[PDB]
């Protein structure tokens, strides 16, 4: 039970490691899509006054 | 003379009768631009809302 228990908590380790590592990327990548929308709607706008 | 006077009188009438006509109808021609420029604009927003 003690090895099953150290294997577990490597396995708990692995994921941890993971899910932090997905959370960041998730924020840059959230913050980069927001601006990614704000900039989609400026060109939106500049083609309004141009066309 | 009489004949001369006559249609000197009669062709000024007929030449202030469609001196009327073009200021009118140049009025006409500066409000249907008008309107072509507002559907321009709002037929612009309106096709790009929708977008």
């Amino acid at each position: 039970i003690q090895a099953e228990e150290r294997e577990v908590s490597a396995r708990l380790a692995a994921a941890e490691t993971a899910l932090g590592e997905s959370d960041a990327r998730r924020q840059t990548q959230d913050a980069a899509l927001e601006d990614n929308a704000l900039e989609i709607d400026r060109l939106r706008n500049a083609l309004l006054q141009s066309d | 003379l009489a004949d001369s006077s006559a249609q000197q009188k009669a062709v000024e009438r007929r030449a202030g009768d469609l001196n009327v006509a073009l200021e009118r109808a140049l009025d006409r021609i500066r409000a249907l631009e008008e309107e072509a420029d507002g559907l321009r604009q709002r037929h612009a927003g309106v096709d790009t809302a929708r977008a």
